[PDB]
């Protein structure tokens, strides 16, 4: 399994 | 409650193994004038406070009466400051489902999530942060009863784990209760994937950067949307919306009146899992 799944855009999980 | 011990009552027998400050010995503590012997695990801490406060600490160490929370017994004051706590005969729940990965099914994974969390809300209720809590640090007592061991540790010990820390822990060294829900999520991974590393194969000079991007750590395969689910809310951004340790136990005791339905592991149906001589007392018969 890879390292990492993304979740972008979503607002709750993407930091700016 | 917190026992002064010499350096005497008690003698490091084996090298259990060491991890991040110290090494932990399986020994016996000998309460000078009695015969018993009572089997437990020494943690010789490494060497900016005093032992004025450090004691203070253990006070409050040697103070969590919880079933799920290992809670420290003794302590021994010298040029090193020496840790005795009961000794849990399984190891770390870590070393536990690595080397049993085909054999434990959906009911014991499960339960040990409600356990650990049952833990971290003994400690949430006390306003008490962990701030290690990993899959290293639960301890088994026995395959079925699992608990959480060095808490207040890393508090009086100022190489930090970066994959298991929340963002604005690895940012700002802002430990809260609701940073330990991201701990608890990444642990409850570290379970998942029976024992696999996280985020491995990634820095942890750029982990920090990989998760403000909005990356997380992957869907185990065992795991039905539904429990996924509750992982990845523990790694929000917005920490004042992760999930408290309460709703936890509760989600997750609630999965394990039917395990089959939340994991999906083959071959769930047929699985099984598991020094002396005389006035050998457990801890819990010493300490009445």
């Amino acid at each position: 399994m890879p390292p990492t799944q993304s979740f972008a855009p979503d607002p709750k999980y993407v930091s700016s | 409650l917190l026992r002064i011990l010499k350096e005497t009552e008690f003698k490091k027998i084996k090298v259990l193994g060491s991890g991040a400050f110290g090494t932990v010995y399986k020994g016996l503590w000998i309460p000078e004038g009695e015969k018993v012997k009572i089997p437990v695990a020494i943690k010789e801490l490494r060497e900016p406070k005093a032992n004025k406060e450090i004691l203070d600490e253990a006070y409050v160490m040697a103070s969590v009466d919880n079933p799920h929370v290992c809670r420290l017994l003794g302590i021994c004051l010298t040029s090193t400051v020496q840790l005795i706590t009961q000794l849990m005969p399984f190891g770390c729940l870590l070393d536990y489902v690595r080397e049993h990965k085909d054999n434990i099914g959906s009911q014991y994974l499960l339960n040990w999530c409600v356990q650990i969390a049952e833990g971290m809300n003994y400690l949430e209720d006390r306003r008490l942060v962990h701030r290690d809590l990993a899959a290293r640090n639960v301890l088994v007592k026995t395959p079925q009863h699992v608990k959480i061991t060095d808490f207040g540790l890393a508090k009086l010990l100022g190489k930090v784990p970066i994959k298991w820390m929340a963002l604005e822990s690895i940012l700002h060294r802002i430990y809260t209760h609701q940073s330990d829900v991201w701990s608890y999520g990444v642990t409850v991974w570290e379970l998942m994937t029976f024992g696999s590393k996280p985020y491995d194969g990634i820095p942890a000079s750029e982990i920090s950067s990989i998760l403000e991007k909005g990356e997380r750590l992957p869907q185990p395969p065992i795991c039905t949307i539904d429990v996924y689910m509750i992982m990845v809310k523990c790694w929000m951004i917005d920490a004042d919306s992760r999930p408290k340790f309460r709703e936890l136990i509760i989600e997750f005791s609630k999965m394990a009146r039917d395990p089959q339905r939340y994991l999906v592991i083959q071959g769930d149906e047929r699985m099984h899992l598991p020094e002396d001589m005389d006035d050998v007392v457990d801890a819990d018969e010493y300490l009445i």
